[PDB]
Formats: structure tokens, C-alpha cells, sequence
């Protein structure tokens, strides 16, 4: 299990982990799995919640690519193709005001 | 054929536009700077036009249009205010001549839950189930969910 990001506002804890899989359990729920986000094509190395809008969030693997994904999207939105390596990680642009990864 | 998308300032009508060119979607302030793309579906190839509800965005619809033949006119069932001063007007657009040259495949978006507007309740607001005139189609979806995916693109093919 590699990393967790939270909600923050909302109850909750996002987990990625390496099974390929990106989980969410409700801890009200009293660590539900509510939801399984999915969509890899390998270990799920990094999950960070754009925590600015909590609400979506970014992916980052390996195979090279990120998934930004939108809840009615259990899966991304959409994955591009970014490294020509792995994307190891994902960051996000402290301001509101932009948006910087 | 020129086809037009047509719809809210500040919808993202775009989201759907490409949404449903790309899949993944876009901003949800529609277009703002002319935005055409040609599809062929059924090897006809529309340009579809879509047209944020740019306050200015509307009248320049208004100003440019001839050249038309065919819309996908979007309609928000949840927008149970703009979607009504609209109503009229928009209604009132299409009886503006060309717009009879056309068939009103309307969108009715946000339709999704514990809160959306009643299909029959617009449809009859509108009396606007109506066949008093042309090739319409009704379709239901929050577009912006995607909601009747190939269902336009083939019942649209119809005629």
C-alpha cells in the first residue's frame, strides 16, 4: 500500500496501492469500501487529491501516465501521457488561483 | 451541414463537446472564442458548431446563423429560470425563420437525482412535446454526464 490522500473536508481517506487499485473507505461508514477507483495498468504507486478541489484528484504511475479523475469517473476523466519514464508522482500548485502539477 | 450547438453561457458546452470528441471532457464555460468541428456520422459531415451562452455569445447567434440547416439545441432540466426567460425566446428564435429549417434535437441536460426538472413538466411547458411543426427530436441527459450516447448520433440518422 502506497499512499493515501485524504479528504479533508469531507470524511474520507483515498487509498492507492500497488495491487493496481485505488480504493476509498469511509471511516464514518466505519472504513467502508465505498468506492474503487480503477482504471491502472500497473501498481498504484501515488495518489494525491487535488485537495483544492478535494474532490478531484490525480494519479500518478510508472507506465507513465496519469489519470485526473472526477468522481463520476471511477476511473479518470481522462489519462495522458506523460512520462518517458514513470510518473513517480504528482504534486499539486499550492495557489487556488492556478493550476500547477 | 451546419449543425449548432447551442446552449448556456457558462454551461461548459464544450465539456460535452469534448467530452464527447475525446472522451475526457472540457472547462465548463462553453465555447467563448468560435468553435467549429466537423463530424462525420453516417458519413455526413456536420460542423457542429458549439456556441457558449456568451450574453454575447447568444445575440451573435442571433447575428450570424444563415447557414443552417440543422441543431442540436441544448436545454438545461435543472435550469428552471434562464431555461425560462429562454424558453421563449429561444422558442421564438426557432419560429424565426430558418431556424424552421431545422430540426430541434434538444438536449435536456442535468437529469440525475434528487433534483433535475420532470421531462413531462418542460415537454408541456413548452407544449413544446409539440408536433405542431418538423423532424424533432427530444433527448434526456445531463450531457455534461453523457447521457444518450450513440442514441443521437444514430437516431438523429432518421431521415
Amino acid at each position: 500500500i502506497r499512499c493515501i490522500a485524504v479528504h479533508p473536508t469531507q470524511p474520507f481517506i483515498l487509498t492507492s496501492s500497488d495491487d493496481m487499485l485505488i480504493k476509498l473507505w469511509d471511516w464514518d461508514k466505519k472504513w467502508s469500501c465505498s468506492q474503487v477507483f480503477e482504471g491502472h495498468t500497473h501498481y498504484v504507486m501515488q495518489i494525491v487529491i487535488n485537495p483544492k478541489d478535494n474532490n478531484q484528484f490525480a494519479s500518478a504511475s510508472l507506465d507513465r501516465t496519469i489519470k485526473v479523475w472526477q468522481l463520476g469517473s471511477s476511473s479518470p476523466n481522462f489519462t495522458l501521457e506523460g512520462h518517458e519514464k514513470g510518473v513517480n508522482c504528482i504534486d499539486y500548485y499550492s495557489g487556488g488561483d492556478k493550476p500547477y502539477l | 451541414m451546419r449543425i449548432l450547438m447551442v446552449g448556456l453561457d457558462g454551461a461548459g458546452k464544450t465539456t460535452v463537446l469534448y467530452k464527447l470528441k475525446l472522451g475526457e471532457v472540457i472547462t465548463t464555460i462553453p465555447t467563448i472564442g468560435f468553435n467549429v468541428e466537423t463530424v462525420q456520422y453516417k458519413n455526413i459531415s456536420f460542423t457542429v458548431w458549439d456556441v457558449g451562452g456568451q450574453d454575447r455569445i447568444r445575440s451573435l447567434w442571433r447575428h450570424y446563423y444563415r447557414n443552417t440547416e440543422g441543431v442540436i439545441f441544448v436545454v438545461d432540466s435543472n435550469d428552471r429560470s434562464r431555461i425560462g426567460e429562454a424558453r421563449e425566446v429561444m422558442q421564438r428564435m426557432l419560429n424565426e425563420d430558418e431556424l424552421r429549417n431545422a430540426a430541434w434535437l434538444v438536449f435536456a441536460n442535468k437529469q440525475d437525482l434528487p433534483e433535475a426538472m420532470s421531462a413531462a413538466e418542460i415537454t408541456e411547458k413548452l407544449g413544446l412535446h409539440s408536433i405542431r411543426n418538423r423532424p424533432w427530436f427530444i433527448q434526456a441527459t445531463c450531457a455534461t454526464s453523457g447521457e444518450g450516447l450513440y442514441e443521437g448520433l444514430e437516431w438523429l440518422s432518421n431521415s
